[PDB]
């Protein structure tokens, strides 16, 4: 929204600048007039062969006469029309260059000086400026911003003049040559234009917006997925393939809609240009014929006039780009023209010499900039004498760092005084200030070099024996010695990693190279290991002796020898003097003291849309038809012109103009049926595919185990999206861009074909020059990209040393040595400088050689279409056709260097999709296979399992666990911690197959079992029920797969799970929707319906998984109740965290470590002493505290 | 993809 | 008479 | 848009 004013936004172009921008936009108004003059010329040619054209014809009586005159016309008149094309093409050379050139450099110039400015700015901003601004915003503020003013000052300015210039000059020619046509033209405007944008829009549909669409099938495949164990476990994959395939069903029929609609759309546009494009023309002649113009003009304001009305189209983009240049130059200089109060970029106040460091805090009222939420410091006095040291303390608030915070003037306080020796604060130079007072964090911070430099922070005139002295008066010589490369190793973020305690006394050391005369130690002992500390503590007291100083810590091992000490309650200043006499006033300080003591060939993705042999043959010999019809177009256009310059006598004219016309409306029309096919014809061909892609991977999806969905690289969103995209790019590829292809090519040999046959030599000539310039085109654009990547990995050098500046900033300011970041800044930014210079060298070159290229080879065109190939029988009227046909087959060819990346992605896209197929599980839902007992009563046999988790193969969870549980009797298991108790019932459930040992149910290894029938005879109930959206009983009878469960039976199960006090109570009652779609419950009900799909199953084998974990009061107790009703008739595993309701067990089983390790009866683990006893006392113990 | 310009 | 504009 | 590249 905010902009900025025009003239501001230029501040920083003066002198050169201005002149380029000048020179520049000249040169490319001119460039911009060059072209409609081209056209202009057009017109004069057409007027020289028709003069010739009609006498030629005229005669019928002599051959050698018309060998002289018509000729000796077509000479001067050939030659000086190719002479003045030649005259364009330098000019456009030289005007093209200079434009370019210029105005980047220009943009060049000034972008240099935005950033310097900015970044200056950015250092010279007060922290209180930085306490209420995010960072990471700021600094990607300005690399990011910066491009953007850069790519509004660039060379997009002189293409916008540029193009005004083509439109202002095209439409005075237009209109000067004639006042008819133009309007005629206009007339038809407001039609066109809208047409050519819709398809434009219409042909942007492939990006990610079919979401709308696809999402009603992604929230079942998200819940799917989502709920993947519990779909598993019930075995209901074939329905939620089911229900996948049905919205994917939908999708398909509103997609094809879509395409139907679409298409329709597309090829009424067309029909629409193409019946005002013939009927302007058809105007033209009814113009010609009445002998008001002259063909040739007809042509010279036509074309004059639709380039001029193009290039407003064209124009309009870089506005846009200026436009978005000023909104970003915006918050840029809002910070350079920023002037803060503090400065420390200022020269200015005093410099005291000779400070014997007498400090006064004077009734200091403070308040960070969060302002009147919280004052933090209530009124304050405080001094600290010359040499001596005082110790800060307090409870809390961190009042004490306040002063630390004020006593480098960091913050202004709101009332009262920071008094160093006599003087205000505020009258001593802030830079003096920050120099004669040396700080050590608690947290210190190295930058990215060597440590010489880091401690050269400190001062930037210094040599390597004062660093020495220092880190040796800081003890830090020895332990950095130690280290290789001496004082030329390297610290920061990456790499060399070292003890808090070393890096703290190479701040010590810094901080002592600054010789300062003020020390402030804000637990710097603090936040450190015992033993370093004292080493560190030997150093920050070794840092005093010279110095007053203020130090704050929560260590009161460090406070002792402080000359006096200093307690604050609520910011207000209270007790102070010598730790005696703080001992003795027994007040807060005491009370302290004694509280603390890619690409590749899949053909097998096509060989799956072969399922359609139809449909695509249809629709490529359509728009092969298509690419017959295209030049069609184009054989007429010669004609119409070509008879009506070959006509000879006139009154055959008027007649065959009609005919023409007609016909150049014809291939219109059914130019609407087949671009209709071809896009109907593919596009169905696209969703059905899409629909079938889709399936193939849900599907397959469903195949995998627990093991592949426990994954890190694979989760809900992730397989999801993977599921979108690829599917969606696969049908692009697949899709239009094809289609257009085969449509381009049948297009190119179609006209090549006419072309060359018509043409002798002629189309061959062509034939070198166009390939010659397009490809001179994409090698431009390699350049650009290269400068561009190239261009990118120097500012990111630059940006880097921003990043390390304004992230530790807080310390930087407090070291001072911005100027310094500022100068790195520089050189950093030099190298892009002396870079962006040549850009615009290359820019202009690249730009001024395909221009004149062009131009050059529209003098080739008529000078060897005149001359050598007019002065055989050879005629106008085919050249006319041959360069039509040649270069539209080259514009048409120049949409598949267009639409290459799309099969690029798509292959990369369609290499994913048919691995996903291909991936086999270990375990299989999907086999048949599996012995499927005839036996009944279920038994649980575990032996020696050993199992390690495929995730984290590090600590296993099981070793040698063995287990046995007789039918119709619960087994209780309890554990020390973690998922060794339910590792249990997911084992049995078989979502892993132990890596040794084995488990058995009816005696029969599960292994060898059938996998389905195996977890059918399973009633798992874990933690928190996942339920899907729809009716409850749907949920409760996805319990019991390949039958339709029955109303009684569901609810005989509601009954049992004493759920039906709910289910009778709603209005809708069973039919009631639930999974937040349509309705909300608490757990107790979601649980209950989980223990109704459990029991309408009837297993053998109840599995109970920390049912009760989250709950609370009277849930609990019905739950359990519940729960206690569930059980007793069937085996069971109960591993539930609630000892006192396991009290009634026929089997309790203490795991450790994997192994058992007491097993028993209740009573008889309660007659033994152990874990159990344990696990049972301290839980019981809090039941009993509670009281 | 005519002439004047889709 | 190509597709730019002549 | 079936192999090679477009």
């Amino acid at each position: 929204k905010p902009a900025v004013s025009v003239l501001t936004m230029f501040r920083y172009a003066g002198w050169l600048d201005r002149l380029y921008m000048l020179v520049g936009t000249l040169a490319a108004i001119i460039h911009g007039v060059a072209l409609p003059l081209m056209m202009l010329i057009f017109g004069d040619m057409t007027d020289s062969f028709a003069s010739v054209g009609q006498v030629s014809k005229q005669s019928t009586q002599m051959s050698e006469a018309d060998k002289r005159a018509m000729f000796a016309k077509l000479e001067e008149e050939m030659t000086t029309y190719a002479y003045y094309y030649t005259g364009i093409g330098a000019g456009v050379l030289i005007v093209a260059y200079i434009q370019v050139s210029f105005w980047c450099l220009a943009a060049g110039r000034q972008i240099h000086k935005i950033r310097q400015k900015f970044f200056h700015a950015i250092m010279n901003q007060e922290i209180g400026w930085f306490d209420v601004h995010d960072v990471g915003e700021l600094n990607t503020r300005l690399t990011d911003d910066v491009s953007k003013i850069n790519e509004g000052i660039g060379d997009k300015i002189g293409m916008f003049f540029q193009a005004m210039a083509t439109f202002f000059g095209g439409f005075i020619i237009g209109f000067t040559r004639g006042w008819k046509l133009t309007l005629v033209i206009l007339a038809i405007s407001p039609v066109l234009g809208l047409s050519a944008g819709i398809w434009a829009k219409i042909l942007s549909s492939f990006t990610d917006k079919e979401l709308h669409a696809y999402a009603k099938a992604g929230a079942v495949a998200e819940e799917v997925l989502a709920a993947i164990r519990t779909v598993i476990a019930f075995g209901g994959q074939k329905k939620e393939l089911e229900r996948y395939n049905n919205n994917l069903e939908e999708a398909k029929r509103l997609g094809i809609k879509k395409a139907i609609t679409a298409n329709i759309s597309m090829g009424a546009a067309f029909l629409l240009i193409y019946a005002s494009y013939a009927l302007a023309f058809w105007y033209g002649t009814s113009l010609v014929i009445s002998k008001e113009y002259s063909i040739g003009q007809v042509l010279t304001v036509f074309f004059s006039v639709l380039i001029g009305a193009f290039s407003v189209g064209q124009a309009s983009p870089n506005i846009e780009a200026f436009a978005n240049a000023r909104g970003a130059a915006y918050e840029v200089f809002k910070i350079i023209d920023n002037k803060p109060s503090i400065d420390s970029f200022s020269k200015s106040g005093h410099k005291p010499d000779n400070i014997q460091g007498n400090l006064e805090f004077k009734n200091i009222h403070f308040s960070y900039p969060s302002r009147k939420e919280v004052q933090i410091l209530k009124g304050l006095n405080l001094k600290v004498k010359s040499g001596q040291t005082v110790a800060l303390v307090g409870n809390s608030g961190c009042g004490k760092s306040t002063t630390v915070q004020l006593m480098q003037r960091l913050y202004d306080p709101l009332d009262g005084m920071v008094s160093i020796d006599g003087q205000d604060i505020r009258t001593i130079n802030v830079r003096y200030l920050r120099e004669i007072i040396g700080v050590v964090s608690q947290e210190p911070v190295l930058f990215a070099t060597t440590i010489a430099e880091n401690i050269r922070y400190g001062r930037e005139d210094v040599t390597m024996d004062e660093i020495e002295k220092a880190v040796k008066e800081a003890n830090a010589y020895d332990f950095i010695m130690k280290l290789p490369h001496q004082f030329d190793t390297l610290v920061g973020e990456r790499g060399a990693q070292l003890s808090g305690g070393q890096k703290q006394r190479i701040a010590i050391a810094r901080a002592l190279v600054r010789n300062p005369k003020i020390l402030l130690l804000d637990e710097a002992t603090s936040a450190l290991d015992t033993e370093s500390e004292a080493v560190v503590q030997a150093a920050l007291d070794k840092a005093r002796e010279g110095r007053t100083t203020i130090v704050i810590a929560h260590r009161l091992s460090t406070v002792r020898n402080a000359d006096v000490i200093a307690g604050f309650d609520g910011g207000v200043i209270v007790e102070q003097g010598n730790h005696d006499e703080l001992m003795r006033e027994k007040g807060i300080y005491f009370k302290l003291v004694m509280t603390q003591t890619p690409p590749a060939s899949f053909w097998r993705i096509l060989k799956l849309n072969s399922t359609e042999w139809p449909y695509f043959v249809v629709g490529i010999f359509c728009a092969i038809i298509n690419g017959g019809l295209q030049p069609a177009f184009s054989v007429i256009f010669s004609k119409v012109v070509g008879v009506f310059t070959n006509g000879g006598p006139p009154e055959t004219q008027r007649q065959n103009s009609n005919l023409f016309s007609l016909l150049f409306l014809i291939l219109g029309i059914i130019s609407f049926i087949t671009f209709f096919l071809q896009g109907f014809t593919f596009g169905k061909a696209g969703e059905i595919l899409t629909k079938r892609l889709r399936y193939m991977v849900f599907k397959s999806m469903l195949r995998q185990d627990v093991s592949w969905f426990d994954d890190p690289k694979n989760t809900t969103g992730a397989l999801t999206t993977r599921l979108a995209n690829d599917a969606a790019q696969v049908k692009g590829a697949t899709g239009s861009r094809l289609a257009v292809i085969f449509q381009n090519i049948a297009n190119l040999g179609t006209g090549i074909i006419i072309s060359l046959i018509y043409g002798w030599q002629l189309t061959l000539l062509l034939l070198a020059i166009v390939p010659i310039i397009a490809i001179a085109g994409v090698v431009e654009m390699k350049m650009l990209s290269g400068q561009a990547l190239k261009d990118k990995k120097e500012l990111e050098g630059s940006g880097k040393i921003a990043t390390e500046a304004i992230e530790n900033f807080r310390t930087v300011v407090s070291l001072t040595r911005e100027q310094k970041f500022e100068t790195m800044y520089a050189q950093s930014l030099q190298i892009p400088y002396r870079n962006a210079m040549k850009k615009a060298h290359v820019f202009g070159i690249t730009f001024s050689f395909t221009q004149a290229m062009m131009y050059f080879s529209y003098a080739a065109c008529f000078r060897f279409g005149a001359y050598l190939v007019t002065q055989q029988l050879m005629t106008f009227e085919n050249v006319l056709l041959v360069f039509s046909a040649i270069v539209f087959g080259a514009m048409a060819v120049g949409q598949v260097s267009s639409f290459a990346p799309d099969y690029a992605k798509a292959t990369v896209s369609a290499s994913h999709i048919i691995r996903i197929i291909e991936k086999t599980p270990e375990i299989d839902s999907y086999s048949t296979q599996g012995l499927k007992p005839n036996m009944l009563e279920g038994n649980v046999q575990f032996s020696g399992v050993v199992f390690n988790y495929p995730t984290r193969p590090s600590i296993p969870v099981l070793q040698g666990l063995s287990l046995e549980v007789k039918k119709g009797q619960t087994l209780a298991l309890v554990g020390s911690s973690g998922c060794g108790k339910s590792t249990v019932v997911q084992l049995l459930e078989r979502f892993y197959d132990p890596m040794a040992g084995s488990v058995f149910l009816d005696g029969k290894e599960i292994k060898q079992l059938n996998v389905q029938w195996l977890r059918a005879q399973l009633g798992i109930v874990s933690q928190e029920p996942i339920l899907f959206d729809c009716s409850i009983a749907e949920n409760i009878a996805y319990g019991d797969n390949s039958r339709v469960v029955s109303y009684e039976e569901i609810v005989r199960a509601a009954k049992e799970a004493n759920i039906h006090q709910f289910i009778d109570s709603l209005p809708d009652k069973y039919n009631t929707r639930v999974g937040d779609k349509g309705t909300q419950l608490s757990g107790g009900q979601k649980q209950r319906i989980a223990i109704a799909r459990a029991l309408v199953r009837q297993p053998h084998i109840l599995l109970l998984d920390e049912a009760t974990s989250a709950l609370d009061t009277e849930s609990e107790k019905v739950v359990q109740e519940a729960l206690d009703k569930a059980r007793e008739g069937r085996t069971c595993i109960v591993i539930a965290h609630r000892l006192s309701t396991i009290q009634n067990a026929d089997l309790i089983v203490v795991i450790q470590n994997g192994k058992v390790k007491e097993h028993g009866t209740h009573q008889q683990l309660l007659a033994q002493k152990g874990i159990y006893f344990s696990m049972v006392s301290v839980q019981a113990g809090a039941k009993r505290s509670l009281e | 993809x005519v002439x004047v310009x889709v």
